[PDB]
């Protein structure tokens, strides 16, 4: 069993630069190695077969290097679409083995979030449920704090937050905040506010709606 | 065209067994090998096995426990994986891949999201999200729809049946009391909506349900 | 189209089939054994060519029983072929020497 | 005799392309290989490629980006290197070398000092440097000439057309506002100068200019 080691784990780079992922085998394997790209939720995609040989359909930016134990996958002019996990796979001896993987990350310019508040639908209210959804879209860096206020008073219970991995469209991040309350709780309150605190602005970017 | 086809999701009770399918079109040689790869949430890829359909000889990863058993139907060009006595550690996405017998796996399958739990299958609750009458807009307007109260993963969310794609974020699900919850957002030029119809398409393969909901402004 | 020339052509044709089948069978036999190198068809092909010509490179050799049985079949077929060519060549030269002395 | 011949310098604008030449005399077999080596300022040697002129098959370093493309003219015994889309990282000395196909590069070229910048070519300003009437001397007298206001590198400085060599220091150039500046010194026995003529020869290949200036005492 050939052990493959991909160092480092996470790799950060500037946009338009050259990048290089290394994959080392436990013993000499010649050129019997293959690279795969896998984005979020998607299935693995073959990039470079037999160390250097390219697959048609694959961008000319991708090129493979190395023989023996040291192997390298390189991208010239790294763009948003390249943000993914990268896997090396050997075929020298049985059984076939994969590398741990290397995640590519793009360090871009700072971006302010696109805050949007949404009242619960009347369809949800028909079933007797209430949820105020607030999106924070296309911000950089990923570090952001979301604050919920009801009628001016802070709320913590029922808040569920979900973050996205770096977006393959524009190299940014997005968060979704969901404040879940019972219909009865929603009916006895007036205003609901979604605050966003980010590195780009010292003042909290807020969005508010009244139930009236 | 899409070569390999797998069921989206499979729900299994702890201790019970499951057979996974993988049919293939296009070029299907006698020399072809169908492999199976295991990927746990936030983990790397893990080779489990391989089988040549034309002879039926299968090989298995002996490093991990041999939970699987590989068989193949010749006439239908479909490969199968029989997994039995499953624990929580078996809850993973399972891929099938075509290997021409020359090392690399050229074409991959969609993946079967297998969840090992005692809970029952729940269809999703799709609710639209339109901007409040108090909030204003500029050149772009952001819309969305909420998906909540379903089990298990995953759900496929597209906009206008996938035709609308640029500027769409589908946020990862959160688990709370045996039920998942996620949201998807879409950003279109302010001029287009709602004079041009916008609809999110949500598919839940575990309950075999697909529902559509058009985004309309608040009253 | 004499016998020895027919037989040599038949042996050469047969050898190629033994090579191709030999590559295919090697892969089917080797896969499953941990550390086995003859697990890809193009690799096994050139292995067969080497093995048929009685040439071995490093540790590029089967580890399984059937794989080694395939190797035996490849080897025998290889030697039989290149032994049959010699025999066919010898028959041609002895025939002409018979013509050379007017015998 | 000098086997391989290269142009001294080549100026290229950022993003533009350039072809580099390398002709060879002496023994020129069919089996010969012409390589190309990259050396950045204060860096090691870096193999880029190789080409057999008699067949035209070329091989390139895949570790770094394939910027170059190798071609060769048979009749003239000249090898070429086509480099395109150049950045500041491409600013280096490029050698060509003859390899008999047995590993080592026996004979090397002079090297082409390629500079990637948007600035224009500037001829040098050569001014002589004679000792002041206040300063005295002993057994040896040190002279010199200043080279300033030129772009890009390099410049070839010799004394009495290279015939005078022992005791000569040619100081490295300094860059200031898109223009280089250097100096060269010569130390001769006090008896010789100026009863015997002393002249520094400055060559600037980028502007294709060569100028001479005899050192004479101050008034
Ligand atoms: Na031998
Ligand atoms: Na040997």
């Amino acid at each position: 069993d050939i052990l493959l080691t991909q160092s480092p784990a996470i790799l950060s780079v500037s946009p338009g630069e050259r990048v290089s992922f290394s994959c080392r085998a436990s013993q000499s394997i010649g050129t019997d190695i293959h690279w795969y790209q896998q984005r979020t939720n998607g299935s693995p995609r073959l990039l470079i077969k037999y160390a250097s040989e390219s697959i048609s359909g694959i961008p000319s930016r991708f090129s493979g290097s190395g023989s023996g134990t040291d192997f390298t996958l390189s991208i010239n002019s790294v763009e948003s679409e390249d943000i993914a996990n990268y896997y090396c796979q050997q075929s020298n001896r049985w059984p076939f083995t994969f590398g741990s993987g290397t995640k590519l990350e793009i360090k871009r310019a700072d971006a302010a979030p696109t805050v949007s508040i949404f009242p619960p639908s009347s369809e949800q209210l028909t079933s007797g449920g209430a949820s105020v959804v607030c999106f924070l879209n296309n911000f950089y860096p990923k570090d952001i704090n979301v604050k919920w206020k009801i009628d001016g008073s802070e709320r913590q219970n029922g808040v569920l937050n979900s973050w996205t991995d770096q977006d393959s469209k524009d190299s940014t991040y997005s968060m979704s905040s969901t404040l879940t309350l019972t219909k009865d709780e929603y009916e006895r309150h007036n205003s609901y506010t979604c605050e966003a605190t980010h590195k780009t602005s010292t003042s909290p970017i807020v969005k508010s709606f009244n139930r009236n | 065209q899409v070569q390999l086809q797998q069921p989206g999701a499979e729900l299994v009770k702890p201790g019970a067994s499951v057979k996974l399918s993988c049919k293939a079109s296009g070029y299907t040689f006698t020399s072809d090998w169908i492999h199976w790869v295991k990927q746990r949430p936030g983990h790397g890829l893990e080779w489990i096995g391989e089988i040549i359909p034309s002879y039926g000889r299968a090989n298995y990863n002996e490093k991990i426990q041999k939970k699987a058993t590989l068989t193949a139907d010749k006439s239908s060009s479909t490969a199968f994986m029989q997994l039995s006595s499953l624990t929580s550690e078996d809850s993973a996405v399972y891929y099938c891949a075509r290997e021409r017998g020359d090392g690399y796996f050229a074409v991959w399958g969609a993946g079967t999201t297998v969840t090992v739990s005692s809970a029952k299958t729940t269809p999703p609750s799709v609710y639209p999200l339109a901007p409040g009458s108090a909030a204003q807009t500029n050149s772009m307007v952001t819309l969305g729809c909420l998906v909540k109260g379903y089990f298990p993963e995953p759900v496929t969310v597209t906009w206008n049946s996938g035709s609308l794609s640029s500027g769409v974020h589908t946020f990862p699900a959160v688990l709370q009391s045996d039920l998942y919850t996620l949201s998807s957002s879409v950003t279109v030029p302010s001029s287009s909506w709602p004079s041009e119809t916008v609809t999110c398409n949500v598919a839940h393969p575990a309950s075999s349900t697909k529902v559509d909901k058009k985004i309309v402004p608040r009253d | 189209s004499a016998l020895h020339w027919r037989a040599a052509g038949a042996a050469t044709v047969l050898l190629v089939i033994v090579l191709l089948a030999g590559s295919y069978l090697a892969v089917l036999a080797e896969r499953g054994a941990p550390g086995a190198q003859l697990i890809t068809y193009p690799r096994a092909l050139w292995w067969s060519v080497a093995t048929a010509t009685t040439v071995g490179y490093g540790d590029l050799y089967p580890v399984t029983l059937w794989g080694r049985l395939v190797a035996v079949v490849v080897m025998v077929a290889g030697i039989t072929s290149f032994g049959l060519v010699t025999a066919a060549l010898a028959t041609w030269f002895v025939g002409r020497e018979q013509e050379r002395r007017g015998h």
